[PDB]
Parts: structure tokens; sequence; C-alpha cells
RNA sequence: GCGGUAGUAGCAUGCUAGGGAGCAG
RNA sequence: UGACUGCUCCCUAGCAUGCUACUACCG
């Protein structure tokens, strides 16, 4: 609660991952070995090795998901469409994505009309459609995070509300489970950022 | 019944326009999307018709595109 | 519970291609849509029940179209065994009666 | 299922046993006849259901393949289907402005930009022959899309300005004909 | 299903018993026939069932091991792809400015948000309209992030080249406005 | 004379696995 | 380019259980 209030004074470029240079078989990398939160302060990693031999599969997975290399091997970007902080551009072009309209089922509409539907003055009419969007819609929708402001709370009252909420959440049980007890449905869905160039979640849950 | 007909016709017209690679011109695509979204939200059946005329003018002012005359001789539009 | 009739009709009339505009390829869409729209028959307003009845008639029409439309050019003969259950209200009435049959 | 050897054997056994029993006889003959009959009856009864399951399964498979072929066919004619459907609905709408502009485009008089709706803004059309000019443009006013417009400029294929008084029946056929009228919407 | 170990004994016993039956001998030979054939079929039963169970078990095992091998092959190829991507993106780190700002740190750690801000070679700017344009990147060289940049290219939302001579107040409404400006670090 | 056991066929019940679709937050 | 959950319907394959039936062995 106090960190939230005190973090509004310091510059906004000193928050986020902290990176440094490590060596793998004499070649230099750039990896993240900590974080600087606005709420939790400075956090340092516990198992970091600078000099190492050729890396394994899970190390590859960890280093391919870190934004450090992607941000450090990209161009600077100054975007004036939004007021949110911008880091880098990964390519030399900006992608504009549109949304297409729907498809019309004419047979069903004719069948419904031939049975006394959609007459004037009726109490049943169509008001659900597929709406189309232009090129600059994704960024315009992302720009709605400007409504999120830093908020300080009344701590002596939150510390009691949390007890009451915990009383509400009392009839269940939980804990940690092993990797062979995890249930996943529809393993044919997308996997994330770097990973959607090589397969779905099935590839990574099988490999 | 004269309003749902024009909304369905507008949906079909926007689909036809999208099939002709219109979204490769940002200004034209933005205007078409605005018109199509405005027709579906209409409440009276005069503004919808003028917007429909404006939207159909986009398809008519493309020379190669489609054949107006063949598509009018197939027991279709007069 | 009952939904908004406009939502059901809009789901009927506006789709993504191949998923509809040819009902015979997917008749199980309208069965689910009629399951969702069953409790509209107890509403005091009259069009609300007409939605459910229209869905049932469309399902029957689609089945008849499929059977005849397949018997004509090809010579495969179809049967109507335990298929008429989908255009009678007793299959849908059992989904809102307590006795969890699945 | 009367086209299998099992049916023939079962039928012959049934007839023989029935005739022997109706004639009247002892116990051992009945026991032997039923012992030789029941095996054939089971032989018939197994295939009587196996054939039905095979036939219905084959019918379902042919149904599924027809559906797949039809979907693959349907998803390959969408442009023509959509254009035909759109013009059918445009017929059914039956509006005067839409009919006017569709006939005008069908005869050759198409616009060059989006038709404006305000009391201002410019509209440009192409008039390829004298008959279209006679029908639409009379005087200094322009009738298009069930509206009224005021001519302010005429440009030819050579981009030279042509005054309104110049255009006439016999005075026209010495000109670059694809004219371009630019007008504004009358109040 | 026809050359099982017990098949020879079963068939030979059946043939001998039925030959004895066709010989028209007494009832004792018939009782012996019945007992021997009953026990022969009983012993053939499990020999015909266990083998069929075992074959299906073996087939399931083969299928599972094949799919395991395929999964291993896919894992190997995805590992190769990830390694290639990492080593390819390594080769653009500009290892002199990065080293110059790393050594200035008191322990080797620096925020990630200031690496592109002080070591990048190219800058990309997206401009909504002309009023914003004339306040950010007016002219041919501008200053941002305490550095000097010089323009190299300007494109529009359709990715077509645009020259700075036509980015004016009068000509503004004739461009796909989400313009993208590319510059290089000066000196 | 009754029961037990071993295969075979039809029918019903609940789970697991695969595929297609619908709704809700 | 396609997120996380929950519920429901349809089709096929396997497993377990139960009902009936047909032969055979044993007492």
């Amino acid at each position: 609660n106090f960190n939230v209030l005190f973090s509004t004074v310091f510059p906004p470029t000193s928050f986020g991952p902290l990176v440094r240079k490590i060596f793998v078989d004499g070649v230099p990398f750039v990896v993240s070995t900590g974080y600087h939160f606005r709420e939790l302060g400075v956090v340092h990693n516990q198992d970091v090795n600078l000099h190492s031999s050729r890396l394994s599969f899970k190390e590859l997975l960890v280093y391919a998901a870190d934004p450090a290399m992607h941000a450090a091997s990209g161009n600077l970007l100054l975007d004036k469409r939004t007021t949110c902080f911008s880091v880098a551009a990964l390519t030399n072009n900006v992608a504009f994505q549109t949304v297409k309209p729907g498809n019309f089922n004419k047979d069903f509409y004719d069948f419904a009309v031939s049975k006394g539907f959609f007459k004037e003055g009726s109490s049943v009419e169509l008001k659900h459609f597929f709406f189309a969007q232009d090129g600059n819609a994704a960024i315009s929708d992302y720009d709605y995070y400007r409504y999120n402001l830093p908020t300080m709370c009344d701590i002596r009252q939150l510390l009691f509300v949390v007890e009451v909420v915990d009383k509400y959440f009392d009839c269940y049980d939980g804990g940690c489970i092993n990797a062979n007890q995890v249930i996943v449905n529809n393993l044919d869905k997308s996997a994330g950022f770097p990973f959607n160039k090589w397969g779905k979640a099935r590839l990574y849950y099988d490999s | 019944s004269k309003m749902s007909d024009v909304k369905c016709t507008s949906v079909v017209l926007l689909s036809v326009l999208q099939q002709l690679r219109v979204e490769s011109s940002s200004k034209l695509w933005a205007q078409c999307v605005q018109l199509h979204n405005d027709i579906l939200l209409a409440k009276d059946t005069t503004e919808a018709f003028e917007k429909m005329v404006s939207l159909l003018s986009v398809l008519l002012s493309m020379q190669g595109a489609v054949d107006i005359n063949k598509l009018c001789e197939e027991m279709l539009d007069n | 519970p009952y939904p908004d009739p406009s939502r059901i009709l809009g789901a009927g009339c506006f789709v993504d291609d191949i998923v509809k505009t040819d009902g015979t390829l997917m008749i199980e869409r309208f069965v689910s849509l009629a399951i969702d729209a069953y409790p509209l028959t107890k509403h005091p307003n009259q069009e609300y029940a007409d939605v459910f009845h229209l869905y049932l008639q469309y399902i029957r029409k689609l089945h008849d179209e499929l059977t005849g439309h397949m018997l004509d050019m090809y010579s495969v003969m179809l049967t109507n065994d335990n298929t008429s259950r989908y255009w009678e209200p007793e299959f849908y009435e059992a989904m809102y009666t307590p006795h969890t049959v699945l | 299922f009367s086209s299998l050897p099992s049916y023939a054997a079962f039928a012959t056994a049934q007839e023989a046993y029935e005739q022997a029993v109706a004639n009247g006889d002892s116990e051992v003959v009945l026991k032997k006849l039923k012992k030789s009959l029941n095996v054939a009856k089971s032989e018939f009864d197994r295939d009587a259901a196996m054939q039905r399951k095979l036939e219905k399964m084959a019918d379902q498979a042919m149904t599924q393949m027809y559906k797949q072929a039809r979907s693959e066919d349907k998803r390959a004619k969408v442009t023509s289907a959509m254009q035909t459907m759109l013009f059918t609905m445009l017929r059914k709408l039956d509006n005067d402005a839409l009919n006017n502009i569709i006939n005008n485009a069908r005869d050759g008089c198409v616009p060059l930009n989006i038709i404006p709706l305000t009391t201002a803004a410019k509209l440009m059309v192409v008039i390829p022959d004298y008959n279209t000019y006679k029908n639409t443009c009379d005087g200094t006013t322009f009738t298009y899309a069930s509206a009224l417009w005021e001519i302010q400029q005429v440009v030819d294929a050579d981009s030279k300005i042509v005054q309104l008084s110049e255009i006439s029946m016999d005075n026209s056929p010495n000109l670059a004909w694809p004219l371009i009228v630019t007008a504004l919407r009358a109040n």
C-alpha cells in the first residue's frame, strides 16, 4: 500500500525487468535476472549462472519467452496514437488488422418471413449482427487502459474485508499437484507469443 | 419488413465489396465500414436508404469489377 | 430461464460461411438452438412460442430435404427411424425436468 | 434376410420338424430334431442382425461422404453466389433511387466517387453518348439518384472545358464524348 | 486361425468320430464320439480366444511405440528451430554501445526499457494527423530522447512511398493518414 | 433331477478416449 | 491472427457391470 503511493514519484523507465550479460560457450547473451515492481520493490533471481555450457530444452524455453532479447534486438518506437508507454518495434512495418462482416442465411430468413415474422410494429426484431471494424481498431481498443489509475486503499479496513472474504472461501480444499495429474481439454489451441510460429499447445505438451 | 430487408441487403453488399479486395485502400474501407455499421443501427427507413445509395455507389464506380449487364440479364436486377 | 428472442433469431440468420447457408450439412446447430429456445412456449406473449415452433418446422423441413435430395440423384434410400423425435416437443421438455439424465 | 444359406438350412429344418411334430411322434425324435434345429436357428439369427448393422453403417458412410463433397463444392463458388444473391435482393427491394442508378450504370453512366448526402460536396459522373445527356441533363440542372444537381463544369477526354451551349444534336459529333460532369446537390 | 496347435488333433478326432458314426456302429461309439468331440471343442475354445486377445495387445503396443517415436522426432525439430531463432537474433546486438552502457552500471544490471532508448540505430514514428506531425518530426532532422535523428523514408497506411513536399496543410486530406516515419541516429 | 463352469449372440447401464456443434462469463 | 473456464446435445471406438438366450462339461 505504501509502495503504491511512493512509486508515483520515480521515473517510469526504471520499472520492469533487469537484464545483464551472460556467456554461453564464449558467446554473449542478454537475459533477465530480476524485476522491479511498482508494488513489490526490487526482486533478484536466486539461481543465475554467468558461464555455462550448451543449454538444455527448458533453458531454451525460458530464454525464448523472455522479452529481453526481443526488445534488445529491435528498433526504437515512438507511437503517438496512444498515451501508454512504448518499448520497441519488432519489424520494419506496422500491421493493421480488420474485422469482416457476417454471412447471410437466406433460406432461413425466407422461411421465417413466409410464416408471419418481421412484420411492422412487431415486438420481435433483429438487433444482433456481426459488426465490421477498420484497420486501426486493435490499438484503439488497447488505448482503453488509460482508465487504470494508481489507487491507495484504506489499509485498516481492507485487512478486515480480506478476513471476511477468506471466511467466505472456507469450504474448499487445495494445494499443489504433480505434472501427471493435470487435466487439459482442447490441446489444439494457441500457445502464446514466441511459440505460435512452430505449433499449438499439443507440440509443447508432448515434447 | 422494409427495414430488415435493407439491413440484410447491406450485409450482403459489404460481403461482396470485401470479396473484391477493397480493404487494400484504407480510406475507402473505413468509409464503407462506417456506412455499413450505421445502417444496422438505424431506426427509421429513410436514412438507411440514403446510406444504402451511398454504399452501392462504391460498387458501381468500379469499371472492371463485375458485369452489371450480365448480372441484370439472368432474371436478376432491372 | 428464457433468452431474448432476437438473440436466437440472429444466431439463426447470421453465421460464418459453411457453418450455415446450407442447413442440411449441419442440422445439429438448430437442435441446440431449439433446446435453448424451449421455455419461450410458456410466455404470455404469442410470438415467443412461435419462435420455437418455427425452429421445429425448419428442422423437419431440413430433414425431409436431406432425405429426398439424397434419394433423387443417387439411389441411396434413407429411413426415418427415431429421427422424428427432433421435431416433437417431448425431446426438449425433458431437459428442464429434474431427473438428471446426463 | 432370406438370401443366405443359413436361412435355407433353418427353413428346411423348421419344415421337417414341424411336419414330424404335426404328424405326431415320440420324445427322442423331437429331441433330435430340436438339437439339429437350434444350431441352424442361431446361425440364421446372428447374420439377421449383422447384415442390418452393416447396411445401416454403409448408408451412414455414404451420407457423410456426400456431405463432405457438397461442402467442398459449396465453398468454391462463393463470389458468383454472393453476387447473384445481392442482385436478387436488390431487385426485391424495389426502390426508385436504386433502380435509377442501377439502370444508369447498366447503360454506361457510372459515378467516379462516393455519392454525397449533404447539401454540398462534388459529384462526378461520366456520360458516354448524347442520348444519356439528353435524358439526364436538360437546361442547367442534373437529375441523378432521384435528386437534383446543378452543372458547373464539363470536361472531355482531352480535358478541355466545353460550355453547355455547345452540346447539341448535330453539333456534338465532333467531340471527345466521355464527358465528365461535376455538379453539387441542389437544396 | 486354421493352423493352431490343437487344430490337427481336433480335426482328426472329429473326422474319426464322424467316420465311426457313418459306420452305423452301436450307441457306445456314439457316446464316445459325443464326449470326445465335446472335450475337443472345449479345449479348442481357449486356444482360439487367448491368441486373439494377444494379437490385439501386441497391435496396441506397436501403435503406442510408433506415436512415441513421432513425438520424439517433433521435439528434436522444435529444439533445432528454437536454437536457430536465438542464434539468428543474437547477431544484431550492436556489441559496442551495449558494452559501453553495461560497464557504466555499478553491478552489471540495467533496466530493459533504456536499452533501445540508448543503443538502437533506427527509430519509427507513427503519426495520427498533421497537427501532431508538425509538432514532432517537422523538417528533415528532429531531436528526440536527447539525440539527433534524420528522416530516411515516409510511408502511409497502405505502405506506399510519400515525399515530404506533399505533407502540407492543404494536401493533408488526400493521404492515408497513419503515416510511419523512419530515421537514423546522427553521428 | 437341480446347480456350477466354458465359450457364443442379442439387449441395457455407467465411465474413458476421439470427432462435430450450441450457449454463458 | 483464434485466450481461460463452466454446462449441454450428436456420432464412433474401448472397458466394466447387469438381463436374456444357444450349445458343452461337471457333479
